[PDB]
């Protein structure tokens, strides 16, 4: 969730995603933990035997059938994490995620009650205003020459300056609020 | 908005399509203009017909639960396909062997049922026997007319 | 594999600062001020 | 393989072929996919973490989805056989259908009820 | 309470016939009760019922005189039809309470008779049905518009056809 | 009539007279009064209907209406106190003297002893709701929205205006008492069957049968909130109050006049409540919902079983209230967001978490929950035209489905789901709106507590 | 008598108190939570009263409270219905809602808006109550649809799970779906019998009967989840496990089943109404068992399970057993939600686990709730003499001595052993084998709030069902006499399903590959009614709407049939009419012209 997802993947990131989804099916296949512990090292010893191919066309037509196989012998209903997609209380606590620009709508007589909290708040809201136009200019001077653009965002290189676009990525709500 | 950003009229030209890509923000390439059937489509990008449920979970989307990022053409059916009504998604099962297990399984359990029907199972016991009548007057029964006195034995 | 030297630069920078935000958001001893 | 997509559950990813396609023209393709998701996100963020903003982010998309959905229809419109023999059916049939329904169910009530084959046991309310 | 217009069968309850050792919960419950409820309730009420006696006063049912019947009415009279046409509203809808006391009566009976009901409510049974073939007869098929003049027309259509039946 | 008529004009005369500083304050505090007032109406204690005097009268189907319309003003005040905020003081007069003049007139409507009074006083509404479609509405089409709202109705109504003439040549007179007390049996004649339609036309218009429905979602997707809750509260019943005062006469040939548009009123609903399922524009839904309840009440008022005619009038005034609330919720989401798209705004609850109690209500109200009046007067309905062919209980649990599918869809595209976090503008709810609310929601709970004030001459 | 109707009101008033202190500023200041576990059990035990004087001298009241309205000769009054049925139906459901109100506050301490959980939950008992004293049918309706309306908000109380949102809505689909048959049953018991009252309907015994029952049957369907509408109860688990505990197992899906019990006397005679019941009933436990069966969800399991038991009570019904069949309703409903209890505490001592996978060695790590998920999984599967026992014996005993379907006899005593297999599998899965749960141990029950409600239910498990069988009045005469293998078959196949799973689980062990197999998939995903159905019904329906009804005809037809050919054609005319070259010879052309024409007409008309 922390990083945009490449223009494609290679062979190596193919072929490692297959071998994570493979493991946890076998896993859910194989409830005790023995049981899967001697089926994931045959899975290992066959995904390893045919490591160093360099014939990437038999490369390819080896990771079709491996995923053709996977397919036929996934797990009807797998293992979700809980907070997983797909699992239970995967989004149980967006409910209470509500975002920090709503206090700025708070009645005076409500902010009384937590002074020095607010009193933070200002300075980071001042933290922001300041920063906002540097970090603009960064990203305008920072962008690409040509025409081939990623998702992924640089880094603060000045000193003293905030790292480019991080209002969002910071004080996003806390997991379970 | 303009005329030049709202959606017009079917692209009747490659240079009409190409402007329509660019107003979409989509590739000339992968732009494909309903088909003209007069059917009020017109310009409108022919999208991909997956629902949303097949979109990446983990990916921090622009409006979330939608799993669309801002500016991305919308589909003609995104109501229809959010995550909370029709579901594409790829099955463990082909959707043809499903139709045949459930309907198959459908038709076994009414056709026993029938057989069921025609040959019920009961235990080896004659009718209960009731007293009064079959209890005429209680069950029902005028008390001026007398009912065919039926007697029962040991 | 691996972050490259801008990727680790910024998530150390954005980590630096999330903790500082978080750390902000502790509340003092006396914070629910109760009014009479 | 041994799966058969349907519309209705689509081809996995997986088993789909064109997804290990490595041809250059795919990939300069996908590429460019990439550089307009990744320009279209720029310009999100920029107004996201603007702090000077006052209001909410407009979606293009949007307006330009409901005014296709709304606006654009009639003037995009033509008549056609198909159309016309589809609209017709669908606005008119159904009317026909449940009429002799109707029709035919009152009829009998009022045949069953003229000779007085119908007993009204308790309707009082009607 | 009329117990006429409204019938309630006589009580029955049998003797107490206890034939355990052990003391029944209900009796001591119930005499916590009244002691504890019910004494103060009615003290309430009886200071209530005093405060009424001081203060009394008389509300009278009025008495609606018969005027002419819509068969007594010229065509196109309206300042008769008028007149019988309210009549015949208010005739109407006593019919309606009529018909709701006896439908209360026959649930009430229902009630009362439990499990016997499919023979001692024969009575209220039959009083019913004569009362709704009479309701029927008498306001049955009238559009929402109904009136006099429609519970006419319909009742001479009625009495047609049982001349010709008789006739025949 | 008289004692609720004058005090509504002169509202008028306090509206232009007062300061512009106390103007909103004084009109709704006297427009309250005003209501408060009309309840006089509801003092009848015998079967005797209500005649004030040679010109207005009152009845059991009257005054419910009557004391509605009384009601809607002060809250079309309340309404449109916002949307005008920045406008010059005469224009804000203005408006508010429209919203009093359409009161004028439409408790002097349904309290019309003449049909030819209803019938000018009907179409008296045209021009102050005209006025305010066009000149107060947002967007651009809102000229064609009037356009379309101003004709159907006029072509509607002229076939009235003849029907109404012949009606008056061959009977000597007009006033509905009169009437009723001499009326006598049309014979099958195709001239008599071009009178019914002559007759029925112009208020079935009104009440948007299927195929002329479509001025309904133009006109409200165009009109402001005020515009929209006294069309869709008042204006589409005057259509089913002018059809039953009517039918009386055009009688026996109902019986196969009807076929045709109760067959349309039994589809249409259906049509209609599916459009709801698959439309981006919460203004829109609401009112194609509006137009189903509308195909309810025309088929039961064309069957006129005691029971239709009961549940058509309890559904009427209750459909008034729902919506009404309905209408003034999204505008609340509106005023803040700028947008009548659905799926724009959402997960609400999150920060207005009383007014997504009150969306929870009203959608209720609009599913139709027992007890609520809204259930019983379908019920009745139900209840009817399964008498008079055992086979509408399918169209109608079909449209049951349905109307429970959108009115919960709204609910859950909007006020659930993950906050739209990017809105800032999201403000806390006014009081204003949550005491609208509250003024539509409280009247509907209390009538659901004594549903005997709302019933039918009938019943 | 006084005493009887007074406690019968006192009940009522006692649950809406906690209500109306919600509606205040009281809220703030009180316990909320504790306020309402008090007023919940002082109304059980305000309850246990009238059912003494029910036990005692069985007389049943009709209470009518107030005249909501009266309708040309149709009153509509509040009234109430106090019997065999609702009396012990009350207590025992504010019974089992005591116990899940003290045991939702230590589940959901860390929760805000824990007061607008716990008002739900009240509110909803007090709909429950309302639909089971009950004489009206309208009144019956308003506690149909009230409940209605709770599950769909206490389904998906996390309103942030889109899940959890289109099961609420899901459950909305189905019931209302139901609830047409319902409307079916009033509108026709008003026309028939023009009254919705129970005692005035008794008299329709001898009419017909099947278009009523048919929407009778199919309310029941809908909201007792069988087969035909089973999806929406096993996809309802998304929501808060105290809701499923309470609503969607103890109290809420009992609906169905209690207003068949209700409606018995009408339904004795119509024997198709009874052989329909028979099919379902055996049709919902064996599907339901199966998909019970290879499901992986601790919550789904009991879920199914429910299924399955209200399939047996659809069967008991379809047999003339009324009486048993409400029996059975009573008697489970506590290890139901004992077992729902147990399950709660080992999903929250654990992180939010739900999977029966990542569960293993409780009962030596929890033995508290071990020990009372066994004694809930052998009530479930009715081991000798405990609360199951004692109904659900002899309703199987009825089945095999009574003229039946004998398909549906097989398949019914097949899904009995079958509950067996599943009550195994998480006796096994969740308790037997060594742990599978992430390493950080942290598991606490020693909360009093958890102890003590879950100690209530396992006594009421271990006596109820015997207290309950032996006070009730006699009913239905009882079959005694049949064959030995007759006699213990519920036993015998209980015990063979017991001994089978426990094969078939030590089986697991073996270092050998399960391969994918057809009928595990079928029974997995639960026989493909979801995938299918709600991925083409919803899928067609939605399309319909768009094109054919939005699109093709409201946007497209009607606008150009009847606005716009008119506008048209107008335009077409003025365009015709309006541009004239502006030469007076035309112009006095035209004049000449219309010389002729009146000169003509003159002529010809004399
Ligand atoms: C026999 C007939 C029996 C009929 C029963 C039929 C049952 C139908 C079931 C419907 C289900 C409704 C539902 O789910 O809850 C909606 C609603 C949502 O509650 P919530 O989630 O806590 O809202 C909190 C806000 O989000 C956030 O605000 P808050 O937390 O600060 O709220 C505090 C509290 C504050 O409440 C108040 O201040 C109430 C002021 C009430 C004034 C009433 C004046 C009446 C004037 C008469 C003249 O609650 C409210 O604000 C609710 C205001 C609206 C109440 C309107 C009254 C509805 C009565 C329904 C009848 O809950 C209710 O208040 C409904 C009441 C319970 C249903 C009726 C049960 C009968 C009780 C009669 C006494
Ligand atoms: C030892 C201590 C004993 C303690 C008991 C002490 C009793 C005592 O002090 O004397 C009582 C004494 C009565 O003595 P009484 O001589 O026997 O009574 C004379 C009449 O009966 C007086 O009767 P009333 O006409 O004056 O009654 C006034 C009325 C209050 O009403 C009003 O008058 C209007 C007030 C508006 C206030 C607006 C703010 O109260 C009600 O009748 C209750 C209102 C209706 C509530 C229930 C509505 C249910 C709707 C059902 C919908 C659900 C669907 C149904 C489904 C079933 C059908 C299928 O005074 C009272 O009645 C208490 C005051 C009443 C205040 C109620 C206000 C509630 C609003
Ligand atoms: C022998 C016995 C044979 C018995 C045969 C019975 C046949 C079934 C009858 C019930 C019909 C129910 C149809 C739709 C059911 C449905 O789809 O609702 C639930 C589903 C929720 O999606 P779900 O798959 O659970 O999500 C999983 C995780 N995403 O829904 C959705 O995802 C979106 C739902 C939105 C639906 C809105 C559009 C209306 C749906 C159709 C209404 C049909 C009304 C007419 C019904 C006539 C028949 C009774
Ligand atoms: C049974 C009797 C009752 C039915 C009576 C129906 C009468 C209704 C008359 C409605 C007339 C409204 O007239 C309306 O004029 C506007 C002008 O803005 C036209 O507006 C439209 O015209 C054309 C399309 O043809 C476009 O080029 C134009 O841009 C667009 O605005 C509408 O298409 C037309 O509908
Ligand atoms: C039985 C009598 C009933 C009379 C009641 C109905 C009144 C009819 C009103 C007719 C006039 C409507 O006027 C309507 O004007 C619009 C533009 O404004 C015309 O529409 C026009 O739009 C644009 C130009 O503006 C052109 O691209 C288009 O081709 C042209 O038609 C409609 O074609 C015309 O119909």
């Amino acid at each position: 969730a922390f990083c945009a997802p490449p223009a494609y993947l290679t062979h190596q990131q193919k072929v490692l995603r297959l071998y994570k989804r493979a493991l946890r099916h076998l896993e859910s296949w194989c409830i005790h933990r023995d049981k899967y512990r001697y089926f994931a090292c045959l899975m290992r010893a066959r995904f390893e035997e045919h490591k160093n191919e360099k014939d990437m066309m038999r490369a390819t037509q080896l990771l079709r059938e491996a995923e053709e196989e996977f397919w036929q012998n996934q797990h009807p209903q797998p293992y979700i994490f809980p907070d997983s997609p797909g699992g239970t209380s995967f989004e149980r606590y967006e409910c209470y995620k509500v975002p920090e620009w709503c206090l700025d709508y708070w009645h005076p007589s409500e902010k009384a009650m937590y002074p020095d909290y607010f009193s933070k708040r200002e300075q980071w809201k001042k933290l922001r205003m300041e920063s906002w136009d540097r970090e603009v200019k960064q990203l305008q001077e920072e962008t690409s020459p040509d025409g081939i653009m990623t998702e992924a965002l640089p880094p603060a290189r000045r000193e003293g300056d905030l790292p480019p676009l991080w209002w969002h990525i910071v004080t996003r709500p806390r997991e379970r609020p | 908005m303009t005329k030049d950003m709202l959606p017009g009229s079917y692209p009747r030209t490659p240079e009409e399509r190409a402007a329509a890509a660019k107003k979409y923000n989509m590739r000339v390439e992968d732009y494909e203009p309903y088909p003209d059937d007069g059917m009020g489509y017109g310009d409108y990008p022919m999208l991909p017909n997956r629902s949303q449920h097949e979109r990446d979970p983990w990916y921090q989307w622009d409006h979330s639960e939608l799993r669309m990022n801002w500016g991305e053409p919308i589909h003609w059916d995104l109501d229809m396909y959010i995550r909370n009504r029709v579901d594409t998604s790829p099955t463990p099962v082909s959707w043809d062997v499903m139709c045949k297990h459930l309907f198959g399984f459908v038709a076994f359990m009414v056709f026993m049922f029938w057989v069921g029907h025609v040959f019920p199972s009961y235990q080896p016991v004659g009718p209960k026997q009731y007293p009064y009548n079959n209890l005429y007057l209680e069950r029902g029964g005028d008390p001026t007319k007398e009912p065919e006195p039926v007697v029962h034995y040991d | 594999s691996g972050y490259t030297p801008d990727e680790k630069l910024r998530l150390q920078q954005l980590r630096e600062l999330r903790r500082r935000w978080l750390k902000d958001q502790e509340l003092s001893p006396r914070e629910p001020v109760l009014p009479p | 393989s041994k799966y058969k997509p349907a519309p209705l559950a689509t081809l996995p990813s997986t088993l789909d072929p064109a997804e290990y396609d490595v041809s250059p023209e795919t990939r300069r393709a996908q590429v460019e996919r990439l550089s307009i998701r990744a320009r279209l996100k720029r310009e999100y963020l920029l107004q996201y973490n603007d702090p000077k903003r006052v209001s909410h982010i407009e979606d293009p998309a949007l307006i330009r989805w409901t005014y296709a959905r709304s606006a654009n229809i009639y003037p995009n419109f033509r008549p056609t056989p198909k159309n016309s023999l589809l609209g017709a059916v669908a606005g008119f049939g159904p009317l026909i259908f449940w009429y002799y329904v109707f029709k035919t169910d009152r009829d009998r009530k009022e045949r069953l009820i003229q000779e007085g084959k119908l007993d009204r046991k308790f309707n009082i309310s009607y | 309470w009329d117990k006429d217009v409204y019938p309630e069968p006589p009580s029955r309850t049998p003797a107490p016939s206890p034939q355990t050792s052990l003391p029944n919960p209900i009796t001591y419950l119930t005499k916590a009760y009244d002691l504890v409820v019910d004494w103060p309730v009615t003290l309430v009420r009886e200071f209530i019922e005093r405060q009424h006696a001081k203060n009394r006063t008389y509300y009278y049912h009025r008495q609606y005189r018969r005027v002419p019947d819509i068969t007594e009415c010229k065509e196109g009279d309206v300042l008769c039809i008028y007149e019988a046409e309210m009549q015949w509203r208010r005739d109407f809808k006593v019919d309606q309470e009529i018909m709701n006391i006896i439908q209360e009566r026959l649930k009430a009976c229902q009630q009362r008779e439990g499990e016997n009901y499919q023979q001692n409510c024969a009575k209220e049974l039959e009083q019913f049905t004569k009362v709704t073939k009479a309701y029927q007869d008498r306001y049955l098929d009238l559009g929402a518009y109904y009136s006099a003049r429609k519970c006419l027309a319909k009742q001479k259509q009625r009495m047609l056809e049982e001349r010709k039946a008789a006739r025949q | 009539m008289l004692k609720i008529i004058l005090p509504s004009l002169m509202l008028l005369p306090l509206t232009w007279l007062s300061s512009p500083k106390k103007t909103w304050t004084n009109v709704t505090s006297y427009s309250f009064l005003i209501s408060l007032t009309s309840l006089t109406l509801l003092w009848q204690t015998d079967e005797n209907y209500k005649n004030f005097s040679n010109m207005f009268s009152s009845d059991p189907l009257s005054t419910p209406l009557i004391i509605l319309t009384a009601w809607l003003l002060p809250l079309m005040l309340m309404a449109s106190q916002n949307h005008l905020k920045k406008d010059n003081n005469v224009l804000q007069k203005l408006y508010i003297s429209m919203l009093i003049s359409l009161q004028i007139l439409l408790i002097m409507t349904f309290s019309a002893t003449e049909l030819i009074m209803f019938y000018i006083l009907f179409e008296a509404t045209l021009i102050p709701t005209l006025i305010i479609i066009t000149r107060w509405g947002n967007q651009t089409e809102r000229l064609n929205a009037g356009i379309y709202f101003l004709f159907y109705t006029l072509i509607g109504s002229i076939p009235l205006l003849i029907a109404l003439i012949l009606i008056q040549n061959h009977v000597g007179t007009l006033n509905l008492m009169i009437l009723s007390f001499t009326t006598h049996t049309l014979d099958a004649s195709w001239s008599n069957n071009l009178l019914w339609l002559a007759c029925m036309m112009a208020f079935l218009i009104k009440m948007p049968l299927y195929g002329v429905h479509l001025w309904l979602p133009k006109a409200h997707v165009e009109a402001p909130i005020a515009g929209s809750m006294i069309l869709a509260a008042i204006l589409l019943k005057l259509g089913s109050y002018g059809m039953i005062r009517i039918s009386i006469i055009l009688d026996p040939l109902t019986k196969y006049m009807a076929y045709p548009f109760i067959l349309l009123s039994l589809w249409g609903m259906i049509m209609t409540s599916s459009i709801c399922l698959r439309q981006t524009d919460l203004k829109s839904l609401i009112a194609y919902s509006s137009v189903s309840h509308m195909a309810l009440v025309i088929a039961s008022i064309m069957i006129q079983t005691p029971w239709s005619f009961m549940g058509a009038t309890m559904l009427m005034i209750a459909h008034g209230l729902t919506s009404s609330l309905l209408f003034c919720l999204a505008n609340s989401n509106y005023e803040r967001i700028h947008s009548r798209t659905m799926i724009m705004a959402r997960g609400l609850q999150m920060v207005f978490p009383l007014m997504a109690t009150w969306w929870l209500m009203a959608s209720l109200a609009n599913l139709a929950l027992p007890p609520s009046i809204n259930l019983m007067g379908e019920l009745f309905i139900t209840m009817s035209l399964f008498s008079w062919s055992n086979f509408t209980i399918i169209l109608m649990g079909i449209n049951i489905i349905i109307t429970g599918m959108y009115s919960m869809y709204m609910i859950i595209t909007t006020q659930r789901g993950k906050l739209t976090n990017h809105m800032i503008n999201l403000q806390p709810s006014h009081t204003r709106e949550l005491t609208l609310m509250a003024l539509h929601m409280i009247p509907l709970i209390l009538l659901t507590t004594s549903p005997k004030l709302i019933t039918g001459l009938t019943m | 008598m006084n005493i009887f109707t007074t406690s019968i009101l006192l009940i009522f008033i006692l649950l809406l108190s906690p209500i109306l202190i919600s509606m205040s500023n009281l809220i703030k200041h009180i316990n909320f939570p504790l306020y309402t576990t008090t007023s919940i059990k002082f109304s059980f035990i305000i309850s246990l009263l009238p059912l003494l004087m029910f036990f005692h001298n069985n007389m049943e009241y009709m209470i009518t409270t107030w005249h909501w309205v009266t309708m040309n000769s149709m009153e509509l009054k509040m009234s109430f219905k106090t019997d065999f049925f609702s009396i012990l139906f009350t207590s025992v459901a504010l019974f089992v809602t005591w116990s899940i109100m003290q045991f939702s506050s230590w589940y959901m301490h860390s929760d805000p808006n824990i007061n607008r959980f716990i008002k739900y939950l009240t509110l909803f008992l007090i709909t429950m109550l309302i639909l089971t004293s009950a004489n009206n049918m309208f009144q019956l309706f308003i506690g149909w649809e009230g409940v209605g309306i709770m599950s769909f908000l206490l389904i998906g109380w996390w309103y942030g799970r889109t899940d959890a949102n289109t099961a609420a809505l899901q459950a909305i689909l189905y019931n209302r779906i139901g609830d047409i048959g319902f409307i079916l049953a009033m509108v026709w018991f008003s026309l028939n019998m023009n009254s919705w009252e129970l005692q005035q309907i008794m008299f329709s015994n001898n009419n017909d009967n099947l278009i009523p029952l048919m929407g009778l049957l199919i309310a029941a369907t809908g909201k007792s989840a069988q087969f035909g509408l089973h999806p929406w109860l096993p996809s309802a688990m998304e929501g808060p496990t105290p809701v499923s505990a309470l609503l969607h197992s103890s109290t809420m899906v009992v609906a169905g089943i209690f207003l068949l019990v209700r409606f018995h006397p009408l339904t004795t005679n119509n024997n198709f109404i009874l052989t329909t019941m028979l099919c379902l009933g055996a049709l919902t436990t064996l599907f339901t068992a199966i998909c019970a069966l290879t499901q992986n969800d601790i919550k789904k399991i009991i879920a199914f399970s429910t299924s399955s038991q209200l399939g047996l009570m659809m069967v008991t019904l379809g047999m003339n057993q009324p009486h048993l069949a409400f029996l059975h309703i009573c008697t489970h409903a506590f290890f139901k939600a004992m077992l729902f209890m147990c399950s709660g505490s080992i999903i929250h001592s654990l992180a939010d686990e739900q999977d029966i996978r990542k569960m293993g060695n409780i009962t030596k790590i929890m033995p508290f709730t071990s020990s009372c998920l066994v004694i809930g999984s052998l009530a479930l599967t009715g081991m000798p003499f405990l609360t199951g026992f004692y109904s659900k014996d002899l309703i199987i005993e009825a089945i095999n001595t009574c003229n039946t379907n004998a398909w549906a006899l097989l398949i019914t005593l097949i899904a009995t052993s079958m509950t067996a297999m599943y009550s195994m599998r998480i006796i096994y899965f969740v308790t037997m084998t060594k742990p599978r749960f992430p390493p950080l141990i942290s598991i606490n029950e020693n909360d009093p709030d958890l102890m003590n409600p879950i100690k209530r239910l396992a006594f009421g498990s271990i006596f109820a069902g015997f207290v309950i069988s032996y006070n009730i009045p006699p009913t239905s005469i009882p079959v005694l006499t049949m064959p030995w293998f007759l006699k213990t078959t519920a036993l015998i196949i209980s015990v063979l399903g017991f001994l089978i799973a426990l094969e078939l689980n030590n089986l697991t062990m073996k270092l050998s590959m399960n391969k994918a197999n057809p009928y595990s998939s079928f029974s997995t995903l639960l026989g493909f009614f979801p995938s299918i159905i709600h991925r083409i019904t919803p899928m067609k329906s939605l399309n319909l709407s768009l094109k054919t009804s939005l699109t093709l005809l409201d946007l497209i037809w009607l606008e150009k049939t009847i606005p716009k050919s008119t506008s048209t054609l107008h335009t077409n005319m003025t365009t015709l009419t309006t541009n004239q070259k502006g030469l007076i010879k035309l112009y006095f052309m035209s004049f000449l012209i219309n010389i002729i024409l009146i000169i003509i007409l003159y002529s010809i008309n004399l």
